[PDB]
DNA sequence: CGCAGCCGTCCAACCAACTCAATTAGAAC
DNA sequence: CTGACCTTTGTTCTAATTGAGTTGGTTGGACGGCTGCG
């Protein structure tokens, strides 16, 4: 009989396609070493360990990994007479399936559940662990998904006249659809209620009828919502079930404790016997929502397990030397490495090395583990690929690794994978989830998708979490190879092995593939220790309560999202409802966003206050009561209402438009923010007492938040999102426009004089520095302004800048809008809008917007460009000369020589010029890099640098790089080998940059010689656009100026002198002595006259 | 103060001016190179080397101190300090002025500018003041010793030997003085000949005593002699060199002179 | 006095430099 | 009495790079006019 649905993963094997490298056969001829085996064999796949050996597939005594699993098969494994009582679980994620109680029928489910999935229902399970460790999944019954429609336009289109009727023209459009994939659906299979409510969309809406109707499926409603009465507006029908679920049973939470209760009638939670366990649990229950409650008290994470992986591949065909491709057959993954840690206690448990062939980790590797204290590692060995990566997802089903880590693994590992397991192997992947079959298993990739942000997997039940792409969000650097991210985070440098080496040391012998095997140990070792630092999963599951959604749709699934499940929240506990209207779906921007002040470009060495709004955008729209409730088209809405008191009037785009006030109603996006800036305020709480390395992580943390309060204004601004309202959106920056412009028209009135601002603050007596006083905007962007105030000194101005800030907001704007000081420059350079350097009053530097902190740009030019920089803030004689240049305009310096004090400055141009010529030059100084933004053939440019790096890479068969990773480039010298190349694949021609762009590794290897003059021109280029400044924003005489420091050198060409040489020496200057020199210029004049 | 100064007074200025004004923005962009003797300008014209030596007695007021220096005539590598003595470049220029200062490599170099504007009196041209800076290192190939031959061809007798010469690089084309002083000049398509002697057949000449023939290879010789409006000229000739060369300068005073390189064809 | 050659002036051709637009990266908000 | 899959915060700004078009300047060649010589 067996379990009450099948288990799909494989729990016996008896032939499989057996794939094996040659070189493994020891006392082979030389001439059979090449290339793989591939046949079918028929035997059980077998590991082997340490002298012993098993077959993969077995439960019993002696295993070889550790295992979480009671059922294997239909065989149950637990001791006899085990039964743990359950009361507390913690749920980490939800499931949602659909249930048939013909398929149900000898499950020993009670009549209450199996009412509930007659003839069919959703179920949603919740997966979770107790506090003693044993993993639960409870079954949730009864939640049904649902939509609305307007009564009144039902029953004119359809001549309906009672609700039973909509019922029957429901199910005689799923009857007559085409493909005819809903055989057997009723009227029986829906239900429709009557209800009163209201569409959100604008103030003057009033309460109408719809029909409420809930569907006992999502793919019903999918079709519904999709193909029946088109002309009729549906809302809610894209509402998934656990949505449903979490938002009907207040207090409920996708991520935290639970535990279970007496029911409505003294119902309890029914336990599954194990063959009727969806799942790989050690305890599976029924129940209904009744039978749940939330646990407030407990906060801690239970004992989570944590894999973190990494995998290794050799070619196999005729170029060794080949980047692996997983669709070839002789392409095999070698090794795997496996890490299981215990996240409660963020302890080390288990290292694995599965292995294909044989494997012996080097002494020094095994004795630098044990020094440490971590586990010595288990090394399993396979004669094949199958068998290893079959015992691999064994692993994975048998311990259940609720999260899953690694680095790149969403780009290639998975994938890689997967790919051996479904076109090389048939394996299916749908019980290798939690589920034990049925379940999703799937990688998406960008591909063609003009959409997609990101490239996304989900695994039933299994939190997949990859810290490159977390480390990209958190850390900015040129590249994210993970070399340069332990460098840079957990400072030690690793050695690395490159795909070039792999298959020299794995045909070398049982030592050489143990070089390998320390090599993926010690990457999954450095990956762990990233997740431990930044502990994303504690950060994401915050979110993930906050917002409603499961822990896998908040790392994936966008902020939209997010917004929308804590509207749909507000929404329904007031009476809206949300209007579908997404039934499809140019290039430009929708509205007018934020005023950027024209910058006073220069160098101001006066004290600079910056003032900034906290939380502008959310503080607009709490303060004005923004949203599409309260927002009106028309007078006549508003004609009952007092004008002012009730409601703001606002021109906008050209249209008068009306928001009412709270007092009138409550706007929801208000509402909604109150929460997410709480959240934010809760983390910024904690700075001050944290250390100095944890208040780096607090504020990335803090700043995470902020972009999800932003994106509430954001949402209004999509169009063709969830729940498009432009109105609004362009409500909001209007009246950020309006407020920055008065906070300036305020400060130029207020404190013209310094008597007036001695009335107002009379600490500034002591402040007053020996010039004139002026008070005076020379730049704001946004939602700030910077005040240069000459004539008062810094050690006061943070101070009075508090007061002022109070002061100007208290005298302008609504609570919760509030303007804060937030430092003070002693030195700035504004070079241009959204480009500026300074110094803040303690000595710290702000860079922000220059090339000297943009990605792109290599490390030859970024060190030279802060070396520049450091000398006009930090150096005296330079800072002086610099104040100096501003005396003249700026094209009498043509013609005069410079401030003696800008000696060092040119010093260090001259040094730049001499290092970059030098033979020792380290090749890694000098790249360069961009983002490959999207798919390569939607570009209309095509002539870009980092694509021609792109297609030569793909063409030698090298890794090619991924949308969205950073390509890194060198620009090289044209030789001419360089002209026939391009000229040969294309079709005195001077190359474009772009064409001669260039991989680093294999600029390396076969020695080609860098761009010495795109470098120093590029340079030059760097420090003409910051320096601009200087002299009065002129590039051209920046440029001019900046050459007179750099040594300039002429001579005849090498063959020009092998022929002059022959008649008439040219002696003049270097080459000769000085007499020499004047006599050879004698010697010339009187014969050439 | 300025230890090196160089100057053109109006008295002077002309005897610059009479020898600049055939060139027209051909000598704009070129190297200078400076000593106790004057100045030495140099470019290269359609690949081909070009002189002009402007000896201090040229000029008003002249020192020069310490060692040779040498600077390039471009400023911006857009504007140039010989664009003074170009036509009408300025209406009217009462006198200029170099001045050198600074020591060893890194002098600096000013050019200073002044024009009449009746009301009898002379103001700065300061807008126009050139500012450059003595390069660090050169390497300058300048010729030297006596000339083997001269033929002194006035403009119109100049005019035809030039039009005599081949084009593209393929055409053949050579100079000849041969026994009886025929001047010879030919091509295997075109043929001239001018009577040397040490009537409008003749060529006045010194050292015509040598005789010689002699192939060039070298393209655009005329299309180098016609950008300098060459006036006329006298032809000298350097043979006791392995590669073998005919400098031709301009019948004056003071003469542009371009070096064309003769094939090594005995 | 007539014819031929040389010189001067004007117009066209060719080459280089500068400007403008659009795409892209990547930041600041 | 049985099947499913597209996604998803906003606008403003500078700078590099590439490609096309425009403008200006200079040089070369042709034709006409004037002067000199036969
Ligand atoms: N990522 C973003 N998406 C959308 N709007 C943004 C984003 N960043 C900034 N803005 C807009 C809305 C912000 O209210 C406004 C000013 O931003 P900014 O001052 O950086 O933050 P803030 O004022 O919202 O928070 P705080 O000032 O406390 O950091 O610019
Ligand atoms: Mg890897
Ligand atoms: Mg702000």
């Amino acid at each position: 009989t067996g379990p009450t649905q099948r288990h799909t993963y494989y729990s016996e094997c008896d032939e499989f396609r057996f794939i094996a490298p040659r070189v493994l056969d020891e006392d082979a001829p030389p001439e059979k070493r090449a290339g793989v085996h591939d046949g079918h064999l028929k035997r059980a796949p077998k590991v082997y360990c340490g002298g012993d050996e098993r077959d993969v597939l077995r439960v019993g005594s002696g295993g070889f990994w550790p295992r979480r699993s009671r059922l294997w098969g239909g065989v149950d494994h637990a001791p006899a007479g085990f039964n743990p009582t359950v009361t507390v679980f913690h749920v980490y994620d939800i499931l949602e399936n659909v249930e048939h109680a013909y398929g149900m029928r000898a499950a020993q489910f009670h009549a209450r559940f199996m009412d509930a999935i007659t003839p069919t229902g959703t179920v949603i399970t919740l997966l979770g662990l107790t506090p003693e460790g044993h993993r639960v999944a409870v079954h949730v019954y009864g939640t049904r998904q649902y939509f609305y429609m307007n009564k009144e336009e039902v029953d004119r289109h359809l001549q309906c006249r009672a609700p039973r009727d909509l019922c029957e023209r429901m199910a005689a459009a799923l009857r007559e659809s085409p493909g005819a994939s809903f055989r057997g659906i009723s009227a029986d299979h829906f239900e429709a209620e009557v209800v009163e409510r209201t569409d959100v969309y604008y103030y003057e809406t009033r309460p109408a009828l719809f029909y409420r109707v809930y569907v006992r499926s999502g793919r019903v409603l999918s079709y519904l919502c999709d193909n029946f009465c088109p002309a009729i507006k549906k809302y809610e029908g894209g509402v998934d079930a656990t949505t449903r679920f979490i938002l009907d049973n207040p207090g409920f939470v996708t991520f935290g404790w639970y535990r279970l209760k007496p029911g409505r009638n003294n119902t309890l939670a029914q336990p599954r016997a194990p063959m009727a366990f969806g799942t790989s649990s050690d305890v599976e229950f029924n129940c209904t929502a009744d039978n749940l409650a939330i646990e407030g008290g407990m906060s801690d994470l239970p004992a989570y397990k944590l894999m973190c992986f990494d995998i290794e591949c050799k070619a196999g065909g005729e170029d060794e030397l080949a980047f692996p491709v997983a669709g070839h057959p002789e392409d095999l993954v070698i090794q795997i490495s496996c890490l299981l840690y215990d996240l409660s206690t963020t302890a080390l448990e288990h290292v694995l090395l599965f292995s294909l062939g044989s494997c012996d980790l080097p002494e020094s590797h095994l004795n630098e583990l044990a020094a440490r204290g971590l586990p010595t590692p288990v090394v399993l060995e396979f004669d094949s690929e199958f068998e290893m990566l079959l015992a691999f997802m064994t692993l994975v089903k048998q311990y259940g690794p609720e999260f899953v880590t690694g680095y790149n693994i969403i780009n290639f590992d998975w994938p890689f994978l997967l790919a051996k397991l479904t076109d090389i192997y048939k394996v299916p992947l749908d019980g290798y989830g939690r589920m034990n079959g049925r379940g999703v298993f799937r990688v998406w990739d960008i591909g063609q998708s003009h959409f997609q942000k990101r490239s996304k997997i989900k695994v039933n039940g299994m939190v997949n979490i990859d810290m490159y792409g977390i480390i990209t969000d958190k850390i900015k650097l040129s590249s994210y190879k993970l070399n340069a991210v332990a460098e840079a985070v957990l400072k030690d440098k690793k050695k690395d092995l490159s795909y070039r080496d792999i298959p020299a040391y794995y045909a070398a012998g049982p030592a050489q593939r143990g070089v390998i095997g320390e090599y993926c140990i010690q990457d999954s070792l450095l990956v762990g220790q990233l997740f431990f630092k930044f502990l994303p999963h504690l950060e994401l599951s915050a979110v993930a309560r906050l917002a409603g959604i499961n822990i896998t749709r908040t790392i994936y699934d966008g902020q939209q999202i997010r917004v929308f499940t804590c509207l749909l929240r507000l929404a329904d506990q007031k009476g809206f409802i949300l209007p579908d209207t997404q039934g499809r779906f140019g290039r430009h921007v929708g509205y007018q966003g934020a005023r950027v002040l024209d910058p006073t470009s220069g160098f101001h060495v006066n004290p600079v206050v910056v003032f900034d709004f906290a939380s502008l955008y959310p503080s607009i729209i709490q303060a004005h009561n923004l949203c599409f409730s309260t927002l009106s088209l028309r007078a006549d809405a508003v004609a009952h209402l007092e004008a002012g008191k009730d409601y703001l009037e606002i021109e906008v785009g050209g249209r008068r438009l009306f928001f009412v006030k709270a007092h009138v109603r409550e706007s929801l996006l208000s509402i909604l923010l109150r929460d997410w800036l709480a959240m934010r305020k809760q983390i910024r709480s904690r700075i001050p007492q944290s250390s100095p390395e944890e208040a780096v992580l607090l504020d990335k943390q803090q700043a995470a938040i902020k972009v999800v309060c932003n994106s509430v204004y954001g949402f209004t601004g999509v169009q063709h999102g969830l729940l498009p309202c432009l109105h609004v959106a362009a409500t909001v920056t209007t009246i950020g426009r309006e407020m920055l412009l008065a906070t300036r028209e305020y400060v130029h009135a207020r404190w013209a004089a310094f008597e007036q601002l001695l009335a107002d603050f009379p600490e500034a007596a002591d402040m007053r520095a020996p010039g004139p006083y002026s008070m005076r905007i020379i730049y704001g962007d946004t939602d700030s302004i910077f005040v240069l105030c000459r004539g008062l000194t810094a050690a006061g101005l943070t101070a009075v800048g508090d007061k002022m800030a109070s002061h100007i907001s208290r005298a302008l704007f609504l609570p919760p809008i509030k303007l804060e000081c937030e430092k003070t420059f002693t030195k700035l350079l504004l070079i241009a809008k959204k480009k500026y350097i300074g110094v803040i009053y303690g000595g710290k530097m702000l860079i922000k917007g220059v090339d000297l902190v943009r990605k792109n740009n290599c490390a030859f030019i970024n060190r030279t460009s802060r070396a520049l920089v450091d000398l006009l803030f930090y150096d005296d004689t330079v800072s002086g000369a610099a104040a100096a240049l501003a005396e003249r305009p700026a094209e009498e310096w043509l013609a005069r020589p410079l401030p003696e004090g800008l000696q060092a400055f040119g010093a260090v141009l001259v040094d730049a010029h001499r290092r970059i010529t030098d033979p020792e030059r380290d090749i890694q100084d000098f790249v360069l890099t961009a983002e490959l933004s999207r798919h390569p053939r939607a570009y209309t440019n095509k002539r870009l640098a980092h694509l021609t790096v792109y297609y030569k890479l793909m063409a030698r068969r090298a890794q090619v790089p991924s949308i969205k990773d950073r390509i890194p480039y060198v620009i090289v010298a044209q030789t001419r080998e360089v002209e026939e190349t391009v000229a040969r694949l294309a079709a005195p021609r001077k190359l474009l940059v772009s064409e001669l762009a260039e991989d680093p590794a294999y600029a390396i290897a076969h020695g080609v010689a860098l761009n010495t003059d795109y470098y120093f021109s590029h340079l030059l280029g760097a420090a003409c656009v910051t320096f601009k400044a200087l002299f009065g924003n002129n590039a051209k005489i920046t440029e001019s100026l900046l050459k007179r420091f750099i040594p300039e050198v002429w001579h005849p060409p090498d063959d020009v002198a092998a022929r002059l040489r022959t008649a008439g020496f040219g002696a003049v200057g270097a080459g000769a002595t000085a007499e020499e020199t004047r006599r050879m210029l004698h010697r010339a004049f009187d014969t050439l006259a | 103060g300025a230890p090196c100064q160089v100057v053109l007074q109006g008295a002077e200025l002309n005897g610059i001016l009479q020898a600049f004004a055939p060139l027209r923005t051909s000598l704009l962009d070129s190297l200078l190179v400076m000593g106790d003797r004057g100045i030495l300008i140099h470019n290269t014209i359609f690949g081909e080397q070009v002189f002009l030596p402007l000896e201090h007695s040229q000029f008003s007021r002249y020192r020069w101190r310490g060692p040779t220096a040498a600077f390039l005539s471009l400023v911006d590598q857009k504007r140039s300090l010989l664009s003074v003595f170009r036509a009408n470049q300025y209406p009217d220029l009462r006198r200029v002025e170099l001045a050198i200062t600074g020591q060893a490599p890194f002098r600096t170099l000013v050019q200073r500018i002044w024009t009449t504007t009746s009301d009898g009196e002379a103001v700065e041209l300061a807008s126009e003041t050139l500012m450059k800076r003595e390069l660090t290192s050169f390497v300058v190939l300048v010729p030297q010793g006596t000339p083997d031959v001269q033929l002194r061809l006035t403009r119109p007798q100049l005019t035809k030997v030039l039009n005599a010469t081949g084009a593209d690089s393929a055409t053949p084309t050579t100079f000849e003085l041969g026994v009886n002083g025929k001047f010879s000049v030919f091509t295997t398509s075109t043929c001239v000949t001018f009577a040397a002697r040490e009537n409008a057949k003749t060529v006045y000449g010194e050292n015509t005593h040598r005789t010689f023939s002699v192939v060039v290879d070298d393209c655009s010789m005329r299309a180098v002699l016609r950008r300098l409006q060459v006036g006329g000229g006298t032809l000298k000739f350097f043979l006791t060199t392995p590669v073998p060369s005919l400098c031709v300068t301009a019948t004056g005073p003071n003469a542009v002179s371009a070096v064309f390189l003769l094939k090594p064809q005995k």
